[PDB]
């Protein structure tokens, strides 16, 4: 088989709370 | 306590001086345990325990010293032991037991016992042998901790050599003689070359043995063959039997080797010993990079046409010029010149054979920096040459002369193709030797142009051949036009009634017919102890036009040069030879590339060609 | 080295078997610049029996 | 035979394989029905020594070669900017090859080795081991000395040989000396690691009754993670049973009940989950033993109730739902909370199978905290955090080097947003205290220990140019509460917080070596 995946977040020192809903929404 | 060396303290008081004390012991116990004989026992039983502990004990009595005559006198017993009632002997079975212990011995103390059995060998061989191999495969196996011993061993078996005149004496058994061959070539092989190629000892006598052994006739075609593979360690260090050398290996091929092999097919027996024999000169020869060997060698090759697997010896060069000091491989170079422009009346075709088969592939993979002085040594006697031998043509010898400069100009192709114009240069070169060897490099192209353009006289006795010759001299040019006037405005060979292209081509051919590691090391060690296209070949040129026209690219819209506008005037006319147009539209279609923007051009003399005509029979073919 | 082979193959039968004669002639050119004198001692030699040996019979 | 050890592996002309050879030498092992023909078509043994079956000179050649061969060829490993801390890793063999063949050598023969018939052996019962402990003693990290003895005392007890032993001398000493290594290397067994843990797993657990009849107590925990293996890896509970079974038919039941216990439960999960070795088979095979067993006797599977609450976990991680969430909608946005949701996630993003649940299950869990993290600008979840951390750090050493990828750059920010002056007050506090008490303590997670110890090192790093060192002193977490809390724990008298202590330093060397 093979893996997979949806979402490499973006990189940074802090996280990004600017992040829309779909993306909570998908998983 | 032998570690600590106190033993003699509590030693008993041996009354002689040898070890009574542990040589009785060891006597009445290794003679009598194992012994068979003397109760009716069937071989009495023993353990592998008692065999560990055997061993101890044993490398305790040789903790105790003035025993090695006592061993020798032991192992020489030949008292045969019946077990069930097959026979053999009783000391050489003790020693094939412990061979290990007895090598560790063996290797305290030498060159006394090393004398006393070799002394009281005339007679018995077989445990010599035995003994002699673990001593190797012991300091073979000891060769990274102890180097002095194998050293050692050699220049005692050396300063005694003379003993082993029962072995190799020519009316020994053969089994006798080939054993002595493979513990000398053991021994050999453990030892370096300059410890014993030196001229010292018994190395004269040893030689001269090897010599009689590889001159004797009672030896056959495969003793000696096998015999051969230990030249390495003679090719050098060497004077006077050298000559002597060629002598009696020349003999040896005169009667041992015909000068065919096809004609023995896969499967005679002396086909296969051909085989195994060049196989086995040809390995040893590549370890020795001799320069006489490969004279001998390169005489033996070239004497007929696809006739001793020459891919091989083709590999044997290109690994030969990835190797071997500067210095060296220009000796062999010049030693295998000095024959090549001698006039030693061989076969055009056969001469041939010996410049082509090796020089080409030879250079093709050598080192620059070292073909230089080569080149330097021999431009002016080239050049001489060159420049001479023309005149007569009523015999073959002129076509052998004419044969020689096809050699010359492919040669010059071969190598100018490798270097560039600094030492070799207009008004500065410092490898110029016509001039001054500081100038002078344009002569050479007329020189070699003016032979390869040649109004087609009415006679040629030497049709393929002084094709041919045209066609090395337009190599020549190839290289040269290569390295220099990289400039634009090539020149192209035919001007006026001259007509040099068909001094290149055959006719009247049908062509183009219808379509490390410690185990592997112990591994080698043991086994040391027991020693063990179409359409591309129907001409020369389209590589080397292929090249030119890579060249000329990176030298680099209707763009149309004189030379491919002559070959669009060319290739349109049917009344040229259709041979002609055939090859060079076979060169046209090794390089569309460049003719991509020019086709269009290109489509006249293309199209006025093969509309209904023959292109080597009829239609599908080859190259469709 | 087929001109023994040919001598023997003759004598088994006393004969002319003219392959004999190109087998050794084959043997014969090659001495023409190579220094295989030995050679052709054992070729000239050969030649010396096979004279014998057309002695012998209507050869 | 040192040829055939240098052919390929295989993994859990053309080039050949091992297996190639094996069936012969079973048939040189069985070389009964063809060496018989030989004879018989022969009239030569009439003055001839020998006629007998030599399949036994066979098997004692073969080991004898391979008694002096295993003596020849050694083995050993070298090591490597960073420190490791387990002696299992940081090894690289000083010659691979040598590890390739014996590998090679280890898994030809250990398929050709049992299955003749040990009489030919049992000279060798006590010779082959002894220089063998030697190789064990020197190099005591090797699988072959485990699975190979695993099948040497399958043949001895073919054989039998350990029948009778003194309370004959020679089998008093081999016995005894087979008792003190079992014992030593069931000590030992705490700190190997798969492919080496299952051998020696497979080795302490295929020896006799009577060595078990000494003790069982050791034994207990070893046969609890034995059979928990076994449910991941069937063989284990394969020879498991066996075991059991042959040390209880001759046992008596009356000093192993006293830990029956905590010997039972470890076999629940396999007839809960489901309706050469399968774990259906395996299940059948305990079913019928367990019920060969009387009632009271098997009574004991239940013992494992102390754990109720940890089982449980029902205990709310936020007390209050504080994980709001109105779903977008067009006429109706259901607000939703997500602290029940939890547990399951945990032990999906722990124990999943088909290895996208867990996958996904990552991608679901950034999302939630990540929204939970945006919600904190408005509650406590200082028990959310200390339940619920710990299972993150948990994760953070997963074998899956996707895992660690996507783990570790979180980690990093989440230290650079701890030790910044607005979040180092009283609630880093209780990240910093479950994330310390937990995963250097345990004595398992090595490579949890070690990323605690390098996202610790780099945390040293913004705790100094976040924090102003004035504002270290007026806020109580300084290096002065860490220096007490960390002098505590060294002072434990459990082993795992002094080794914890000893490699914090350790990482921290090339890091404190700047402090002046």
């Amino acid at each position: 088989a093979q893996v997979v995946l949806y979402r490499s977040y973006r990189h940074g020192d802090l996280p990004d709370i600017q992040i829309k809903h779909s993306s909570l929404i998908t998983p | 306590l032998h570690r600590a060396g106190l033993l003699h303290n509590i030693l008993p008081s041996q009354s002689t001086d040898l070890h009574h004390s542990v040589g009785t012991e060891l006597l009445s116990l290794v003679y009598k345990g194992i012994a068979p004989g003397d109760e009716r026992q069937c071989l009495p039983s023993l353990d592998l325990s008692c065999k560990q502990l055997a061993s101890g004990l044993l490398e305790l009595a040789f903790a105790f010293g003035g025993l090695c005559e006592r061993l020798v006198s032991l192992l020489l017993n030949p008292a045969v032991l019946s077990t069930s009632v097959i026979h053999f002997s009783h000391g050489e079975y003790f020693y094939s037991l412990f061979s290990e212990t007895i090598n560790t011995e063996l290797l305290k103390n030498l060159d006394l016992a090393v004398l006393e059995l070799m002394q009281s060998s005339v007679d018995n061989t077989k445990m010599v042998s035995a003994v002699l191999n673990g001593m190797l495969d012991q300091s073979f196996r000891e060769r990274a901790n102890q180097k002095h011993q194998g050293l050692k061993l050699a220049t005692t078996i050396l300063q005694h050599w003379k003993k082993c005149d029962s072995w190799w004496a020519k009316d020994s058994p053969l089994e006798t003689k080939m054993a002595v061959l493979a513990l000398l070539a053991k021994i050999l092989q453990i030892d370096s070359s300059v410890s014993f190629n030196t001229s010292h000892g018994s190395f004269p006598e040893v030689f001269t043995t090897y010599i009689s052994l590889l001159a004797d006739t009672k030896l056959d075609l495969h003793l000696k063959g096998q015999a051969v593979t230990l030249l390495p360690f003679f090719t050098s260090l060497t004077g006077g039997s050298l000559e002597e050398l060629r002598r009696v290996l020349e003999q040896l091929i005169v009667a041992h080797f015909p000068m065919q092999s096809r004609e023995f097919p896969p499967g005679t027996p002396r086909f296969n010993n051909y085989v195994d024999c060049m196989k086995k000169f040809l390995d040893a020869l590549e370890l020795s990079q001799s320069p006489m060997l490969l004279e001998l060698m390169t005489e033996v090759l070239c004497r007929e046409q696809q006739h001793v697997m020459e891919e091989l010896f083709q590999s044997s060069f290109r690994r030969i010029a990835r190797r071997g000091s500067c210095v060296t491989q220009v000796g062999l170079l010049e030693s295998v010149y000095e024959m090549f422009r001698k006039d030693d009346p061989r076969l055009s075709f056969t001469r041939q054979s010996f410049v082509d088969r090796s020089l080409l592939t030879l250079l093709w993979h050598c080192s620059l920096d070292a073909l230089r002085e080569f080149f330097s040594t021999i431009v002016v006697d080239a050049i001489d040459v060159l420049k001479s031998r023309f005149t007569k043509l009523n015999e073959s010898t002129f076509d052998t002369q004419i044969t020689k400069k096809m050699g010359y100009y492919k040669i010059l192709d071969v190598m100018y193709s490798r270097l560039p114009k600094d030492d070799v240069h207009a008004k500065e070169s410092k490898i110029n030797q016509v001039f001054h060897g500081s100038e002078l490099t344009k002569t050479l192209i007329k020189l070699c142009y003016d032979a390869f353009t040649e109004n087609m006289a009415g006679e040629n006795q030497l049709l393929e051949r002084r094709r041919l010759y045209h066609c090395a001299a337009y190599n020549c040019a190839i290289s040269v036009i290569c390295c220099v006037f990289n400039e634009l405005k090539f020149y192209q060979g035919f001007l006026f009634s001259e007509k040099p292209e068909k001094n290149l081509l055959i006719f009247e051919n049908l062509i183009d017919l219808k379509r490390d590691s410690t185990l592997s090391e112990e591994m080698s060690q043991f086994d040391f102890s027991t020693g063990v296209m179409d359409e591309l070949n129907r001409h020369e040129c389209m590589a080397p036009l292929t090249a030119l026209v890579k060249h000329m690219h990176r030298s680099l819209p209707r763009d149309l040069p004189s030379w491919m506008k002559f070959l669009h005037g060319k290739l349109g006319n049917p009344i040229v030879p259709l041979n002609i147009r055939l090859f060079l539209a076979k060169l046209v279609i090794n390089t569309e590339e460049v003719f991509r923007p020019y086709a269009k051009h290109w489509l006249s003399p293309l199209l006025q060609l093969a509309a209904s005509e023959n292109n080597g029979g009829e239609g599908i073919h080859y190259m469709v | 080295n087929p001109a023994e082979n040919f001598r023997v193959l003759v004598k088994q039968k006393k004969a002319s078997f003219e392959e004999a004669s190109n087998q050794l002639i084959n043997h014969i050119e090659q001495f023409l610049d190579t220094n295989e004198t030995p050679y052709f001692m054992k070729s000239i030699d050969c030649i010396r029996a096979f004279r014998e040996e057309a002695i012998k019979f209507s050869e | 035979l040192i040829r055939i050890c240098s052919k390929p592996v295989v993994l859990p002309w053309k080039v050949p394989t091992y297996k190639d050879y094996v069936d012969l030498f079973r048939h040189l092992l069985s070389s009964d029905q063809m060496m018989d023909s030989i004879l018989a078509d022969e009239a030569f043994f009439s003055v001839n020594s020998s006629s007998e079956s030599l399949n036994h000179l066979l098997y004692d050649e073969f080991v004898k070669s391979v008694l002096k061969i295993v003596e020849k060829l050694d083995l050993t490993l070298e090591i490597q900017m960073i420190p490791t801390s387990d002696p299992a890793a940081n090894l690289h063999p000083a010659k691979p090859k040598d590890f390739s063949a014996f590998i090679n050598l280890v898994e030809f023969c250990r398929e050709i080795l049992p299955e003749k018939q040990a009489e030919f052996f049992e000279p060798w019962v006590y010779s082959f081991s002894y220089e063998l402990i030697l190789q064990s003693t020197r190099l005591p990290l090797i699988s072959g000395f485990y699975k190979l003895l695993s099948i040497t005392v399958r043949n001895a007890k073919k054989i039998k040989y350990f029948e009778g032993v003194s309370p004959d001398p020679e089998k008093y000493s081999c016995f005894a000396l087979f008792v003190k290594f079992g014992k030593e290397v069931a000590v030992k067994m705490k700190q190997y690691k798969d492919e080496l843990l299952a051998s020696c797993l497979t080795f302490l657990l295929s020896l006799p009754h009577n060595i078990i009849e000494l003790d069982v107590r050791a034994y207990v925990p070893a046969l609890q993670m034995a059979f928990k293996l076994g449910l991941s890896y069937t063989p284990l509970a394969e020879v498991g049973l066996n075991a059991l079974e042959e040390w209880s038919i001759y046992i008596d039941r009356h000093v192993m009940q006293p830990y029956y216990k905590d010997i039972l439960p470890c076999l629940d999960g396999y007839l809960k989950t489901s309706a050469a070795i399968s774990l259906e088979e395996i299940r059948i095979r305990v079913v019928q033993m367990l019920g060969s067993l009387g009632g009271q006797i098997n009574k004991n599977l239940l013992t494992v109730t102390s754990s109720d609450e940890m089982m449980k976990s029902y205990v709310a991680w936020d007390r209050e739902k504080r994980l709001s969430f109105a779903v977008p909608f067009r006429e109706m946005k259901p607000v939703i909370f997500l602290d029940v949701f939890l547990p399951r996630v945990t032990e999906l993003a722990l124990t999943a199978s088909d290895r996208q649940t867990k996958v996904a299950a990552c991608e679901l869990l950034h999302s939630m905290v990540m929204f939970m993290l945006g919600k904190a600008t408005q509650p406590p979840m200082y028990q959310l955090y200390k339940r619920t951390f710990p299972v993150l750090l948990r994760l953070a050493c997963d074998v899956d080097q996707v895992t660690r990828q996507l783990y570790e750059p979180l980690v990093m920010q989440l230290i650079h947003w701890f030790t910044n002056n607005k979040k180092f007050e009283s609630q880093d506090t209780v990240a910093l205290l479950e994330a310390i008490l937990d995963g250097i303590v345990d004595p398992v997670d090595s490579t949890l220990r070690d990323f605690c110890g390098r996202c610790i090192r780099e945390f040293l790093k913004w705790s100094i140019k976040q924090i102003t060192p004035q504002q270290q002193e007026k806020s109580p977490v300084n290096t002065k509460s860490l220096f007490k809390r960390l002098y505590s724990l060294a002072l434990h008298p459990n082993a795992f917080k002094r080794l914890g202590a000893s490699l914090a330093f350790n990482n921290i060397y090339r890091e404190f070596r700047e402090e002046e």
